[PDB]
């Protein structure tokens, strides 16, 4: 027989991590692996139909994606849906697939609103989620002995679908659910300048441990403002939630990184300012299979899509799709091994959830809620040469923290600053 | 390839019925087994199927409540058990094989079919028929059978003495829960009294023999 | 689920003709369709296994085509053994069966013969009377029968029986039976049934009287 | 030519105000009138095609309605859509019709969300809407000198589709827009004692003017409970928002009306309690053409749809469908008379909007935003007899309150009580 | 009923073109009037129409913005003006009548058509043609006319004495903006020298009198 | 708006045959269709209106049927004046025309008579060289002409002109002209054109030499 896979991704724009120009080679490699493996769907072939989720302007919209999904469902009636990645585009599509009892597979859409299975049933997320970042924050708080208060700041920028809103809300809800501590939050505009002054005036009265969701340039400007104001690392600590590693170019294998220098004439001050800043990023795979997959992915993408891919953690986004696709196929086989049909949905989704799988990224696990557990990394600056390096990794499967080559997380004073000063705010 | 069934029992509502299907002549554990029911006048109706080698089963939403399908590979037989029978379960059942199991080709059509078994659900006694002859007042000569249970009824009249140009109507279920039908064939009125006409009604479940002069 | 529709519901054709049957699905199915033919008193037999395959042992005069939401079954030349009921089944999901498509031969229009029978005395002895009137050797099958007693109409107390088209003369039998209690028999006098048929120019009344019979 | 009209309404269930059993005779009467007048589309005929918005359970659904709309669109390509009425069924279909550029006419769908014209362009609402009730409440506050604060209560039963939610939503938002006063809200379940006692403890420190959306039985039980609690008419006023007059019958021109009487041995206490209550319903049309239309409508409904129509304010929905269809036909005729075609959605809609019309329900007025302006009545208790009767009446177009037959509102202390007690909450 | 047009003008790009259509034999303000343009090879194309009694106009989406339609009921005439001409605006225009106006029957077909007006838009100038004989190095001879503007050009053989076997190929638009075609004649071989051959060409816009001997 | 498709693109039939043209609509139109027939050099003419009504003054042989998205125009007992282009036009809103459908006679396949002409000396003096070869009396119109300069494939500098179908012999005439600069003419000697046609058993080369002429 034939198995139909429906893809709803931007087929023209090549600026999103889930763009077709970067996902298509991964899907082709997954299909080739499935064909070369007699264990996965013997005697069956897999097809693929494509649809656009962008308007005439070329950005993902919440109007074109549901229409494309409806048209694909009416014309082809597929068994599974791939994508989209944008939350506003994916939510109506997810609801439509839940109503149609058609399984949905995605690696994007990490908003907390997808965490309820009563509404978004039969939906699997094989990519990173914002709740695992909350788990990492809770684990770090437990390890470092902070139990009283925290502060959260996020920046607003026109043009994107509120990237720093969903992450902050998900992390904040997860921290409240798991740690039971008093947490604050605030939004600021990075385009304005008086907003920075107001932030530096109001931060000392609201807490000492601060998480920031903004651009690397905004983070550097804020750090310089804090340094000139009088803020020091002996009382304050700053965390930057750069998941994809933009301040540190790529976030790839070991190499000296200096994010505080750009030749603006004030690198000396920025080097001293960055002594109180740490970065939280994703964890890159280490096995050589990931490197081979990256090589083949880049080669095939260059030859077949006229696109030149770079090195970075963004490449971890399409690969997950690949792995997820493989997992789905396995589940289907199990259904076909138990006297079922490929048009059930519930059995396949239940078999996928709470399972351990092996892929190019490594050994992944899907819990009972159908959310892949992700590992995290914490970067720290070398006190000798002033270069950032990886010092701590967090495994979400066992929920554990491990150092790298015996590296010690240094502090300006000697031990982490207290969460609340003895004199209070 | 053969498919043998056995059973024509009738029972009161609320009881249970078991149907056996034998599939000798071919590898039983190499193909699916579909059970399909057809109503007397509605049409075909898919019930379910089983996969023996993997021990898998599939049933309809409206039938999964009170059906149980099992199999015995020692003698290559399949058993279908239906419970909580109501008046809507009077139909004909068939067992068929279709689709290899080495490759999951469950969409293959049913190749070999069975003979089928008739199941009737009713709360009535096995009471014999009533025969009424018909006489004219270019005529209407025949016999009407009324209030018999259960189906069926043998040849109309004369045990096959008059076969050419004969018409028999199907049984009709009345409100009382019994059955009735008739068979009328008219000859030219010239020879009405020359040839005698007698209708024979035979009923195996009640062992009733009636010979009625027309 | 997927609901499947067959067109036409009934069709009449002669021997050696071209006939097509259309099966439509409410949802798109790639090539998951099977065609079955069934004769009275016999189990169904398979003809086409994909939308366009051809099972072993099937004459080449049968063909199948179509895709998506519409499929067609074609017989190039009908034969006397090719008249049966046809079903189209989908196998992409939980299998469902169609309503069927009856096929019959083509014949000229013929007029029915109307016969009446007054109730027998044995029925009166039993306490329940019954009258019958039947149409013999008519074509086509469609006709209407009404009951009239002393210019009064009753509904819900009558039954109808119809046979199958005979192979020799291609005729039909249509018998209507009206059953009444013993008490209701003697408060009316004249019982009749009226027949309306396409072949008949005017409706035919067949009547009898209780007293003289 | 031909003019096709597509209908998406409940065809089998007759419990909704917009049921086909109630609307079909009205449309038949309207089409007869169209064919009877020379100035309305001479030489043209109007057809109708039917689709249902209800599921297998018999209730209106958010799946069957859009799927039926798609089926009708593909099959017939109509010129206009009539219905639906359910909020959750109408919300998807408005988007589809706006994308297709086809007009949509409804006398239901009174929720606030449909007022966003950019999302729901080409939608004309010819029936009552809830924001107009906020308009009326603002006018009443202006009259009575209540200028500071209000409290709102809506009840939850799990059978209906959140009827009080949308009503309180629209009223609350419009009143906040216009009077800019302080308004609270609370929701409770009709599950008896715990919620009711908490509510009685909650109110005396939350407000003095209270608006309640619930069932007549819930309102009577609450009003009985409040009497022994000590709440009196010299300090509190309770408004019941019963738009269709179910505590009453409404349609009857002059009947006594005693909503407190049920024959349960509590009727003395009930009439003592209801001295602090007041009821807000729709206004009854009074012109004789309305009476003739009602008579003919009942006759046709019983004859053809096998249904018996009862008197009440419910009967104004089919009248609104009748009037709206006539107005649409006039707009189409005017468009054709100036060199157009029958497929000019924007031209026809813009000819409908901001216009006055003569109908059975009176002299209509569609505002510039596409919503008909609605009238309301305020019932009050007779000081002598104890029977409720209309004492105030509100004209939507001129936005003025009109006294009826020289009647005066009953106030136990002479004048209405103030919003804020002198001591304070 | 009669519809009469006028005009064979050639306009430079960016100019304005006006087409007039006069009606006779019927009431001018009793029917709609449509304007239809046809490209040399693409086919018919619809632009718009006018309703005279109500003073209404309808236009196509693509043509909207640079098209104007007016009419005069005293002389029963209609005028259409098109501005911002382009190289693709070279076509043939027709004014058509169809559909009664009393009951708004705009969907009726066009039963009366005009003779048409040819509009050519190009950047060139009037130029005389050049005639070259074509003879082999049954026999065939011919005359090739090239580099002429604008259309049309009439070619004859022996001042109309020889007409059998004469083929005139359609003109082709060269890349330089001019036109060229060739006229050929087939004659018996034995007549290679018995009779003389002469082709006559006529270009009215350039007033060209050339009689070329092969 | 609404796109209208015609089937087929072209067809051929003899006098007295029956032809049918199908029109398909992207959307649903009840009966808003008109049929037009146009001859070369003349304005179009209306035949059928509102899908199936026939205009006064039109021969009864034309017929129209269909509704929804499929419409058919049928012409029976073809006549010599019935060969022209046919268009189906929707009139629901913003009327649009079709791509057209030709209809010509059918005749036996013939072979072209290819001739060639060397360029005139005065044309070479002007500064341009034109070489023309012609095919005459060939059927059907489908043919291939290629230019070869010293056995080199020429492309992008040649033009072809085809005349309309004749009446007496009902054949076609085609002329292929290759244009080159003055200097390019003398650097080669052999100029040829190759003809590939269904009627011809083998492709025919017509060649000449610059030095000979």
């Amino acid at each position: 027989g034939n198995l139909t896979v429906a893809v709803v991704l931007p087929l023209a724009n090549t600026s999103y991590p889930w763009s077709w120009a970067r996902v298509g080679p991964a899907v082709e490699l997954a299909l080739a692996q499935v064909k070369a493996r007699p264990d996965l769907l013997p005697g069956w072939t897999v097809r693929t139909v494509l649809g656009s989720s962008e308007n005439a302007l070329g950005v993902c919209s919440d109007t074109a994606a549901p229409l494309a999904a409806v048209d694909l469902k009416w014309e082809h009636n597929p068994a599974v849906f791939l994508g989209p990645g944008c939350v506003y585009a994916a939510a109506p599509v997810g609801r439509f697939t839940a109503h149609w009892r058609v399984p949905l597979l995605t690696a994007g859409a990490p908003a907390l609103g997808f965490g309820v299975k009563d509404e978004y049933a039969l939906t699997t997320r094989a990519g990173p989620s914002y709740a695992k970042l909350g788990d990492f924050v809770a684990a770090l708080h437990r390890r470092l002995g902070w139990e009283r208060q925290a502060l959260m700041l996020y920046a607003y920028r026109p043009g994107d679908e509120e990237h720093c809103f969903f992450l902050v809300e998900g992390l904040f809800m997860r921290v409240r659910d798991r740690l039971n501590i008093t947490v604050d939050h605030l939004e600021f505009a990075e385009d304005d300048l008086s907003h920075y002054t107001r932030l530096l005036r109001t931060m000392p009265r609201k807490g000492r441990v601060i998480y920031i969701c903004s651009s690397p340039d905004a983070f550097r400007t804020l750090m310089l403002l804090a340094l000139e104001a009088g803020l020091c690392g002996e009382d304050y600590v700053f965390f930057h939630l750069d998941i994809f590693g933009q301040s540190l170019q790529g976030g790839q294998g070991p190499a000296p990184r200096r994010p505080w220098e750009r030749g603006d004439g004030q690198d000396v001050s920025a080097r001293q300012a960055f002594q109180a800043a740490k970065i939280i990023t994703y964890k890159d795979p280490d096995n050589p299979e990931y490197l081979e997959f990256l090589k083949q992915l880049k080669h095939l993408a260059y030859e077949q899509f006229n696109f030149t891919m770079e090195d970075g953690l963004v490449n971890t986004i399409p690969a997950s799709f690949h792995d997820g696709l493989l997992l789905y196929i396995q589940a289907v086989t199990e259904t076909l091994a138990h006297g079922g049909t490929v048009t059930d949905g519930e059995n396949i989704t239940q078999r996928m959830w709470n399972r351990s799988f092996q892929g190019v990224t490594g050994y992944l696990k899907i819990d009972s809620s159908g959310d892949r557990e992700t590992d995290f990394s914490l970067w720290d600056m070398d006190p000798e040469n002033g270069a950032f390096r990886v010092v701590l990794n967090y495994n979400g499967t066992s929920q554990e923290l491990v150092a790298v080559s015996g590296r010690k997380l240094n502090w300006p004073l000697g031990y982490p600053p207290p969460d609340i000063p003895k004199c209070g705010f | 390839v053969q498919l043998v069934q056995s059973g024509a029992e009738v029972k009161k509502p609320g009881a249970s019925v078991t149907v056996s299907c034998k599939a000798s002549g071919y590898t039983f554990t190499d193909y699916y087994m579909h059970w399909v029911r057809q109503a007397p006048g509605q049409g075909l109706e898919w019930m379910g199927w089983i996969k023996p080698n993997s021990g898998g089963t599939n049933s309809a939403q409206r039938f999964q409540g009170r059906i149980t399908m099992t199999w015995d590979t020692s003698i290559s037989t399949a058993y279908m058990e239906l419970s909580r029978l109501r008046s809507d379960d009077t139909a004909v059942y068939y067992c068929s094989r279709g689709g290899p199991v080495m490759n999951y080709y469950y969409y293959y059509g049913m190749d070999v079919w069975g003979q089928g078994t008739t199941v009737t659900v009713s709360s009535a006694s096995t009471k014999g028929p009533s025969v009424f002859p018909l006489a004219p007042c270019t005529a209407a000569l025949g016999c009407l059978v009324k209030d018999y249970f259960p189906e069926p009824v043998t040849v109309s009249w004369n045990s096959g003495a008059l076969t050419s140009g004969v018409h028999t109507f199907p049984a009709v279920l009345q409100s009382s829960g019994l059955y009735s039908l008739s068979s009328v064939v008219t000859v030219p009125s010239s020879s009405l009294g020359t040839k005698t006409y007698t209708c024979n009604v035979d009923h195996k479940p009640s062992n009733t023999k009636v010979d009625k002069r027309v | 689920n997927i609901q499947m529709t067959q067109s036409p519901s009934s069709l009449s054709a002669s021997v050696g003709d071209r006939v097509t049957i259309t099966c439509r699905a409410s949802q798109s199915i790639d090539s998951y369709l099977n065609w079955y033919q069934q004769k009275p008193g016999k189990a169904p037999k398979l003809l086409i296994y994909v939308a366009s395959s051809l099972q072993s042992g099937v004459p080449s005069r049968f063909s199948g085509s179509g895709s998506g939401k519409d499929f067609t079954l074609t017989i190039s030349s009908l034969q006397p053994e090719d008249f049966a009921t046809y079903y189209c089944q989908q196998s992409y999901s939980i299998p469902t069966f169609g309503q069927g498509t009856r096929l019959e031969i083509k014949r000229t229009v013929a007029a029915p013969s109307v016969f009446i029978f007054p109730p027998s005395d044995e029925q009166l002895k039993s306490g329940t009377a019954s009258v019958v009137c039947l149409l013999n050797n008519f074509y086509p099958r469609e006709a209407k029968v009404q009951w009239k007693v002393d210019n009064a109409l009753q509904s819900g107390n009558s039954q109808e029986s119809v046979t199958e088209q005979d192979s020799k003369d291609s005729t039909y039998s249509l018998s209507s039976t009206l059953t009444l209690s013993k008490a209701d028999y003697e408060k009316h006098k004249v019982y009749a049934c009226e027949v309306t048929h396409q072949g008949l120019s005017s409706p035919v009344t067949k009547s009898f009287n209780r007293g003289e019979c």
